[PDB]
């Protein structure tokens, strides 16, 4: 799909930004809230970001584009009784800035949302508010989403995605050990390293490009696709994240017993401004004064000021969880 | 037995099962930030 084509486009961006550094997002959880964005976008606007998110505006209508959203985040708010996985779609618009109610009706249909009465003159509040229906959302895990908040702020539109599931194979705290992460050839660390012994689970060595994928089921529809680049073969791997290949990789997979496998605890929380990421992604009129938002209005008056992301991974024993939540933060013009 | 030996730095990705999108993206460079 063109989900997962955005999304490793953002990752290799992430990358050149800051080389060596543990990278941590969730794209759904940003194409989510850029598509929500579309709903006012309009002419040119519109269109660039779209296309930015990697969708074929010729095969798939605007139409088309929203009402799969919505159908996604319908099942995907399943969280039933084996694994928790949540998304929502909020947007705290000014008091007193009326909303067409064509735009009022489908964010609540098409996207769920809701439409909270934020007094932005009151930015040290404001910001409260919003950081708490993100902490709220994913119980507690992203504070602190708005860092800063403008005087002339309009409206924030922000999405959220909490997902909690134990491991399928638990790993027993018994088997965790100090030992060598190197962090290059003749560089390494002590660090927990979890186990499991005589493993059966999915398998491929992909002569390649050079590296072994592994899979780690969660109780329920979901799961954890790991790859183990060669030594010195990272470089090589992250040019060739196509879609193409993980549906290679995916397809791949044969079930296969492992004497013993090892995978270091951790914890990591990465945050980001993604304005010149989003920027050489094409999404460029929507931030200056040329941008047309009047799907919101009627007036084009709007426009995006920054849209920042937050997101916090946590890899234990039993399995643990993940959450990240994005925000979209829009001025007058 | 084949052995895998998370060690060095890796990718992982996690999936649905059904509609292929990606949850959440990461690469671990070293466990500890």
């Amino acid at each position: 799909s063109a989900n997962v084509d955005f999304a490793f486009s953002l990752y290799k961006q992430l990358v050149l930004k800051a080389p060596d550094k543990n990278v941590i997002f969730s794209p759904l959880s940003i194409s989510t809230a850029l598509a929500f964005l579309s709903l006012g976008a309009h002419n040119t606007t519109l269109t660039e970001i779209l296309k930015g998110l990697k969708f074929n505006l010729t095969e798939t209508s605007e139409a088309e584009i929203h009402q799969s959203f919505q159908h996604l985040l319908r099942t995907l708010n399943q969280s039933s009784d084996e694994l928790q996985l949540s998304m929502g779609n909020a947007m705290f618009v000014k008091e007193q800035l009326s909303l067409l109610d064509r735009f009022t009706e489908d964010a609540k249909r098409l996207y769920g949302s809701e439409a909270f009465a934020t007094d932005f003159q009151d930015s040290a509040a404001a910001k409260k508010l919003i950081n708490d229906y993100v902490k709220n959302g994913t119980r507690g895990k992203i504070t602190d989403l708005i860092k800063d908040l403008d005087s002339q702020t309009m409206m924030v539109l922000v999405n959220y995605i909490f997902f909690k599931a134990k491991w399928e194979m638990p790993f027993d705290p018994q088997d965790t050990h100090q030992s060598r992460f190197y962090l290059s050839k003749k560089k390494w660390v002590m660090v927990p390293m979890m186990s499991l012994h005589h493993l059966t689970i999915p398998y491929f060595r992909d002569e390649e490009l050079s590296c072994t994928v592994v899979e780690l089921k969660y109780t329920g529809n979901a799961s954890a696709l790991f790859i183990l680049p060669d030594q010195d073969k990272m470089e090589e791997v992250e040019a060739m994240l196509l879609p193409e290949t993980l549906k290679r990789w995916r397809d791949s997979l044969e079930f296969r017993e492992i004497g013993e496998l090892y995978l270091p605890k951790f914890s990591i929380s990465r945050d980001y401004n993604l304005n010149d990421i989003l920027l050489q992604l094409g999404i460029e009129e929507a931030f200056t004064s040329k941008a047309d938002l009047s799907g919101i209005t009627g007036a084009r008056n709007l426009a995006v000021s920054q849209v920042v992301h937050k997101a916090v991974l946590d890899v234990f024993e039993e399995g643990r969880e993940a959450s990240a939540a994005t925000a979209v933060k829009i001025t007058l013009l | 037995r084949t052995i895998v030996r998370f060690n060095r730095p890796f990718l992982m990705i996690i999936v649905p099962t059904d509609t292929q999108n990606i949850f959440f993206m990461s690469k671990v460079t070293n466990p500890k930030q």
